[PDB]
């Protein structure tokens, strides 16, 4: 949201990237994504995926594949794995790579969208209703999955035009219900300390 | 294999044929074989089958049945809203497939599918996923696992000829052997089915 000059505030913001375009708002979203932890490269993608399949946690590593858009690399992380449940899940995830060319409707779309409103985990649920009707709104709008996460994908596969709505809407969310995640957003600014303070009604 | 006149013995069989009746060259023998193994029933009591089959309990093989039978997508709805999460994914890996069969094959969801068909315990579903990632019957017919009867159904409704009768000799060879009584199916209470049962008494007394 910006906030002693509009030039002198983006060349202060330049010269962080400048240290370590295709949009109006650029080192905005540069300076976004190293304050939310989200500027790794792909080889500290690789390296991600790895410690996070060396925790156990192979249904983590398959989301953070499908939000960074390597949809084959889930497919690849979840077969191999330890459960025959996962398998099954690796098959239906792996049943879109030819799909993805289709209108769709078809009946398989109605099975993985019946299937991720049924499922406990978070993590499936976001690749099942993911994978049917490809849209990122119905991902990074349940409070299931991290915040943190969400903007992984809002900050990188989304457009300026509807990112400082789905914002000011997240921000006016957590301000008021005191949500501890809202401090990707407020920081520990006033506003931080304001979440802190609705956190301190709600929980003591 | 058949074995006074071959015109009469014909006209007669088409004869017990015509009995019930309220592009193939050995349609006279098919229908025969059919009826001996119980495979000549209507669609509306393969509706009620299926329907017998899900009250029992036996969701997989309802599925297997109906993915004998070819209705894919009846083995999805089937298979969907079961009392299991597992045959629900199992339905879901199957839905994935109606549109991706004109796919030339050697690709991850096939060797999934192969692997699936590899790993699993359950043989109905084995022959599922065994069917559904290569269409080709011959994975299927030599599955020991699976009965018989379904195996000479999905032999006699979807092949040629000159393989259905490899694929009988085959059978039959390695049952009079083998001493299996699923074998009577084949070779029916005759002088070599008192060979089969011999080689069971043999192999079990």
């Amino acid at each position: 949201n910006g906030i002693l000059s509009d030039k002198q505030l983006n060349k202060e913001m330049e010269k962080i990237i400048k240290l370590r375009a295709g949009s109006p708002k650029y080192v905005q979203r540069r300076l976004c994504l190293i304050i939310s932890g989200w500027d790794l490269s792909r080889s500290d993608y690789e390296d991600k995926y790895n410690i996070i399949m060396k925790n156990g946690h192979y249904e983590k590593a398959a989301a953070w594949a499908v939000f960074f858009g390597d949809i084959p690399k889930a497919v690849e992380i979840l077969g191999s794995a330890k459960k025959e449940r996962l398998r099954l899940i690796a098959t239906a995830i792996a049943g879109y790579l030819a799909y993805k060319d289709l209108p769709g409707n078809n009946a398989w779309r109605q099975q993985c969208r019946k299937m991720s409103s049924e499922l406990d985990d978070p993590y499936l649920r976001v690749i099942f209703a993911f994978i049917a009707d490809n849209d990122w709104w119905d991902i990074l709008y349940e409070p299931a999955i991290s915040l943190r996460e969400r903007l992984g994908v809002a900050l990188r596969f989304l457009n300026d035009t509807d990112l400082t709505t789905f914002l000011d809407r997240t921000s006016s969310t957590v301000i008021e219900n005191g949500e501890l995640e809202g401090l990707i957003l407020t920081g520990i600014t006033p506003n931080g300390i304001d979440l802190l303070q609705s956190y301190v009604n709600k929980t003591s | 294999n058949g074995i006074l006149s071959d015109k009469q013995l014909n006209k007669e069989m088409e004869k017990i044929i015509k009995l019930r009746r309220k592009g193939s060259p050995k349609y006279v023998q098919r229908r025969l074989c059919l009826i001996i193994s119980g495979w000549d029933l209507s669609r509306s009591d393969y509706e009620d089958k299926y329907n017998i089959i899900m009250k029992n309990g036996h969701y997989e093989k309802a599925a297997a049945w109906a993915v004998f039978f070819g209705d894919i997508p009846k083995a999805v709805e089937i298979l969907g809203s079961a009392k299991k999460e597992r045959l629900r994914l199992i339905a879901t890996a199957i839905a994935g497939y109606l549109a991706y069969k004109d796919l030339p094959g050697n690709n991850a969801w096939r060797q999934q599918c192969r692997k699936m068909s590899s790993e699993l315990d359950d043989p109905y579903l084995r022959v599922i996923f065994a069917f559904i990632a290569d269409n080709d019957w011959w994975d299927i017919l030599y599955e020991p696992a699976i009965s018989l009867r379904e195996r000479l159904g999905v032999a006699l409704r979807f092949l040629n000829d000159t393989d259905l009768t490899t694929f009988l000799d085959r059978t039959s060879s390695t049952v009079i052997e083998n001493g299996e009584l699923e074998g009577l199916i084949l070779t029916g209470i005759t002088p070599n089915g008192i060979d089969l049962l011999q080689s069971y008494v043999n192999k079990t007394s």
